[PDB]
RNA sequence: GUGAACAGCCUCUAGUUGAUAGAAUAAUGUAGAUAAGGGAAGUCGGCAAAAUAGAUCCGUAACUUCGGGAUAAGGAUUGGC
RNA sequence: GCAGUCAAGCGUUCAUAGCGACAUUGCUUUUUGAUUCUUCGAUGUCGGCUCUUCCUAUCAUACCGAAGCAGAAUUCGGUAAGCGUUGGAUUGUUCACCCACUAAUAGGGAACGUGAGCUGGGUUUAGACCGUCGUGAGACAGGUUAGUUUUACCCUACUGAUGAAUGUUACCGCAAUAGUAAUUGAACUUAGUACGAGAGGAACAGUUCAUUCGGAUAAUUGGUUUUUGCGGCUGUCUGAUCAGGCAUUGCCGCGAAGCUACCAUCCGCUGGAUUAUGGCUGAACGCCUCUAAGUCAGAAUCCAUGCUAGAACGCGGUGAUUUC
């Protein structure tokens, strides 16, 4: 998470290591993403970083635009297929895993979000919030 | 604000295709029907309003 | 607190119970339970689970006394 | 060489021996700072965990995105029927250390008690403080230069209670018996509200309160012999390991030549003595009160007893601690209850709490009735009723 | 008998019921299995394991010594009455 | 390899903020050499995995002093090893090099830690191809491929487990010694504030979460299924039915109980003394000085508090104490 998330994200259950790749839910140019990297993770001998839904990953795009490829960029988990706890009680789960391309500061590359969004993002991001339709 | 329906169960709202002569509905063109949302028929926390009837006077 | 019922057996889902599925439309669905959860994954159908309220609803099964008369007219003559 | 990558060791240093605990009732091993200012109670209570459930309620969190929002929550609970107060031991301190001057019993004592003083009760004549009882027959002369003795002398001062047991679904049929550290005032006080309480009865909410952080003091629940990979969170060895890879590669260096008191190796797990601290009490039923389990927003007349009866424990029908969360030890073993050691701040104390649900389901399945009324009310009537 | 079958699996005839025994079910093993979400990030290396699989029908690339490649790949179907 | 002393220079000016020539004094033993004392009736050779401990020449974190420190960032230094120091692509690699995260991705030791602990990819026997050399057999700090990794039941150490004897037995306790633990980040707010011409741009208090570690626990959710608990399916056998047997637990769906997961939930204490350092008073030295006497404030340090064990040759209180 780190820059430009606005609020604190409660932990929720991590479902996506280190080379899990998810839908790529915007309108950009891009159908998957490659997790890289989790933003503001830590260290444990042979520990692989691992997303939840509403963290920054480092990601690049396998199955895309040729001009959206070869290149590493931020994104932005938007849904996860492993449970999660939420603190009313309530063990949930999407789908499919997906996130979409952000900036650096939060921002979205592409104008509209093809999907259910969880609000533990949608409160995270604000510009995912207005991209959205559903959320939870 | 938005309606009940009679016989719509489910305390939950659900968007619907109405029709002419139907509640919660009032076309603008013959042969219009409009997909709306609509509140259902079972009382719920989330009722802004209730709508009630006296039937027989109390004391 | 609100008590849900499982969309596939008709279950009361009490707070903290059962799990919550997300379905790509943004269709939810509640279960009570992983029994529900699995004949749900199976694509198995509901009306034609036995023990279900959908089951019971459908066959016509134990509703004796709510189609029977009742006592809630009006008198008024203003 | 060098470890070449860093690491953080496997388990904590100060919990050793992993052995077996001394016994089933671990030890309080410190009781809160004396207050003499404040009227004489208890320090601690004794009682049995019997299960857990889950409980809803509003939090009360300014700043917390779940600030006025129910949030759910498990619990522990512990059935504390009241003790009985059968003697006072009185310490005085030495270069040495604290050590016991006299103890002074009750005249009369409960078979429960007397139980505990035996390893076979069948057998014996049950001879256990038939002559002790004398020493009340008299004007009572030496009893009370005991109890005189205490007062002039003792820096500290506990009460000897002990459990009814047989208030409890256990088969067990042998109270449970300890020393309580008496915190109220007045060294003398202390020992007075001791000589008034013998063969009287002390409950819970004498000693706890709504929302108060309390610690709980209990033996682990065992495990036996465990290799190294669950007792210490040692690594799994690679699939291709010959002979063995629940262990560790590396016992140790050549020098020094020996193993060491740091290296994990295969040995018991569980039945360890173990202080938790910070357990809030949301909530102190009292036995006689039917709708134990019910609340303001509830209100359906039910026990905190879930559909056919704790796993494992039974029907609690006395009164009851709930702790927020879970305890050190298992259900049915006698557990220690003690007052905070410091006054916590921490705004997550000092939250009070107030339930709104309790949750009643059977645990021996996948609960959906939390009555039998709710459940008529649902299945409608069966081929075996009326 | 099932089945393409001298396969596997069950049976009739015949022949066996030999292999120290009892009680328990700790660690660690050996042989047999399963695992949420991710999916080779493990490792020298996918080692091990998992996946596939019968038959009927459809469909089938580069290249080629024209014989092949080819069950290429990829699909659908299969019970009982 | 690391650290000094002199100070000619560097540094707009200015030797010593930060650096430093010519010289010169040292320390270190994860460099390589030099040696040949130990092992040739054998002390298992490179990495890696795993795991523990230790050093400090400190990368990060705590508290400081200095600056060519306005703020922000950074550099130099002190007390400091309490705590942490990662995920990946290529390579057998150590090393190297990129990608990426991060508070940081410090350097080292322990028979160049660690093979009856593994692995066996490299090296380094026997097969084999190439290149170079050689008449040849064959050779090559040249390239390539395939190539058996043995034993613990002993002693000790270590982990846990019993236990004779200091009247018997039983309950309740004390506490010597030993162990000891928590850790780091972020957001809101402070605040677009202090400082700055601007560009920019902090922090203490308060709040909300998080990472790494640890101790439990099983209400919930997930995993496990010989509950062989219910249901289903194939093949066969019991004349059919009912109900069943057999197929190394036949197969499948569900599956209670138990065990169990940052895949789940809960919990992780507050007093004191100090270091560096800044000071008080204050002489020596009529002045001046934190120091000489005395003394205040003070850190992730230290000792307690807490927590675990309880000396089977440390101890207290207490109950009952046998008649053929
Ligand atoms: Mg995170
Ligand atoms: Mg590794
Ligand atoms: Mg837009
Ligand atoms: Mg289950
Ligand atoms: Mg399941
Ligand atoms: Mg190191
Ligand atoms: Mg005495
Ligand atoms: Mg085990
Ligand atoms: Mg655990
Ligand atoms: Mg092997
Ligand atoms: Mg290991
Ligand atoms: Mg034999
Ligand atoms: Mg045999
Ligand atoms: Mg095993
Ligand atoms: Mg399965
Ligand atoms: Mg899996
Ligand atoms: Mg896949
Ligand atoms: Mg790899
Ligand atoms: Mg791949
Ligand atoms: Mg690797
Ligand atoms: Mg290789
Ligand atoms: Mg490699
Ligand atoms: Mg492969
Ligand atoms: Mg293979
Ligand atoms: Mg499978
Ligand atoms: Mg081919
Ligand atoms: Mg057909
Ligand atoms: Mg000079
Ligand atoms: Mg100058
Ligand atoms: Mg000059
Ligand atoms: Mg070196
Ligand atoms: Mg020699
Ligand atoms: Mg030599
Ligand atoms: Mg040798
Ligand atoms: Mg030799
Ligand atoms: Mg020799
Ligand atoms: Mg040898
Ligand atoms: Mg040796
Ligand atoms: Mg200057
Ligand atoms: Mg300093
Ligand atoms: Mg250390
Ligand atoms: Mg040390
Ligand atoms: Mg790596
Ligand atoms: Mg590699
Ligand atoms: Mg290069
Ligand atoms: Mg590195
Ligand atoms: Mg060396
Ligand atoms: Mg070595
Ligand atoms: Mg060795
Ligand atoms: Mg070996
Ligand atoms: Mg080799
Ligand atoms: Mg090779
Ligand atoms: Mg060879
Ligand atoms: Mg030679
Ligand atoms: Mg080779
Ligand atoms: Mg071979
Ligand atoms: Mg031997
Ligand atoms: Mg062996
Ligand atoms: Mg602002
Ligand atoms: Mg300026
Ligand atoms: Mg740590
Ligand atoms: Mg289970
Ligand atoms: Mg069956
Ligand atoms: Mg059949
Ligand atoms: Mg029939
Ligand atoms: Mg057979
Ligand atoms: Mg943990
Ligand atoms: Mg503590
Ligand atoms: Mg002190
Ligand atoms: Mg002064
Ligand atoms: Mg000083
Ligand atoms: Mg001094
Ligand atoms: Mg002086
Ligand atoms: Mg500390
Ligand atoms: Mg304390
Ligand atoms: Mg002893
Ligand atoms: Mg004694």
């Amino acid at each position: 998470s780190g820059n430009g998330a606005q609020g604190t994200k409660f932990r929720i259950s991590l479902g996506l290591p280190v080379g899990a790749i998810m839908n790529c839910a915007d309108n950009s140019g891009a159908r998957n993403l490659y997790i890289i990297a989790v933003k503001g993770s830590g260290s444990r001998l042979n520990r692989l970083p691992a997303a939840s839904l509403g963290d920054m990953v480092m990601a690049t795009v396998k199955k895309g635009k040729p001009e959206l490829r070869k290149k590493v960029m931020p994104a932005i988990v938007v849904r996860q297929a492993k449970s999660w706890r939420r603190r009313d009680g309530v063990f949930l789960y999407f789908e499919d895993n997906a996130g979409v391309i952000a900036n650096p500061k939060g921002e979205m590359k592409g104008s509209a979000i093809t999907g259910p969004v969880g609000k533990e993002c949608a409160d995270l991001w604000p510009r995912v919030a207005s991209n959205s339709g559903v959320v939870v | 604000g938005f309606p009940m329906k009679q016989g719509v169960l489910l305390p939950t709202r659900i968007k619907l295709l109405l029709t002419k002569n139907v509640s919660c509905y009032r076309p603008r063109r013959d042969g219009e029907r409009k997909r709306k949302s609509v509140r259902g028929a079972i009382v719920g926390p989330d009722l802004a309003v209730l709508a009630l009837v006296i039937v027989k006077k109390g004391e | 607190m609100k008590v849900e019922i499982d969309s596939f057996s008709g279950a009361k889902i009490y707070p903290g119970r059962g799990t919550l599925f997300v379905r790509g439309d943004s269709k939810i669905f509640r279960f009570q339970n992983s029994k529900s959860a699995s004949l749900f994954k199976q694509r198995k159908n509901p009306r034609r689970i036995a023990w279900t309220v959908l089951f019971r609803k459908h066959h016509k099964k134990g509703i004796t006394e709510e189609v029977a008369k009742k006592r809630s007219r009006k008198t008024v003559k203003a | 060489s060098h470890r070449k990558y860093e690491a953080p060791r496997h388990g904590h240093l100060g919990f050793l021996p992993r052995k077996r605990a001394a016994s089933i009732r671990a030890r309080v091993k410190a009781f809160p700072k004396d207050d003499r200012s404040k009227p004489v109670a208890l320090t601690s209570f004794l009682g049995y965990k019997a299960g857990m459930t889950t409980i809803v309620r509003d939090l009360d969190r300014p700043g917390s995105k779940f600030h006025k929002r129910e949030v759910v929550e498990a619990v522990t609970v512990v059935d504390t029927p009241p003790v009985v107060v059968v003697g006072v031991v009185g310490y005085v301190e030495t270069p040495r250390g604290l050590r016991s001057l006299t103890t002074v019993w009750a005249e009369h004592l409960s078979d429960e008690v007397k139980r505990r003083f035996y390893k076979n009760w069948y057998k014996s004549k049950k001879k256990a403080f038939t002559k002790y009882s004398a020493k009340y027959a008299q004007d009572g002369a030496g009893i009370e230069r005991e109890l005189a003795r205490i007062k002039k002398y003792a820096s500290v001062v506990r009460v000897l209670v002990h459990t009814q047991i047989r208030k409890t679904p256990l088969a067990q049929k042998k109270a449970h018996l300890a020393e309580i550290q008496l915190n109220g005032g007045s060294i003398s006080e202390k020992v007075d509200w001791a000589r008034e309480h013998f063969e009287k009865t002390v409950a819970v909410d004498s000693v706890f309160e709504q929302n108060e952080m309390i610690d709980a003091i209990a033996v682990t629940k065992g495990h036996g012999f465990e290799g190294v990979t669950h007792r210490w969170g040692t690594k799994k060895l690679p699939r291709k390991t010959h002979r063995g890879l629940r262990k560790v590669a590396c016992i140790g260096a050549w020098h020094p030549a020996h193993v060491m008191w740091s290296v994990a190796r295969a040995g018991q797990r569980g039945y360890h003595s173990r202080t938790s601290i910070n357990h809030k009490i949301y909530r102190v039923g009292k036995g006689d009160d039917e709708a134990n389990g019910a609340t303001s927003f509830d209100r359906t007349k039910k026990t905190i007893t879930p559909m056919g009866g704790f796993v494992h424990y039974g029907e609690i029908k006395n009164d009851f601690i709930m702790v927020k969360g879970c305890i050190p030890g298992n259900r049915k073993r006698i557990v220690t209850l003690r007052k905070s050691l410091y006054t916590n701040t921490s705004r997550k104390a000092l939250e009070e709490v107030s339930l709104k649900w309790i949750d009643t389901a059977s645990k021996f399945g996948k609960g959906r009735f939390q009555t039998p009324a709710e459940k008529h009310a649902f299945m409608g009537t069966l081929k075996k009723d009326l």
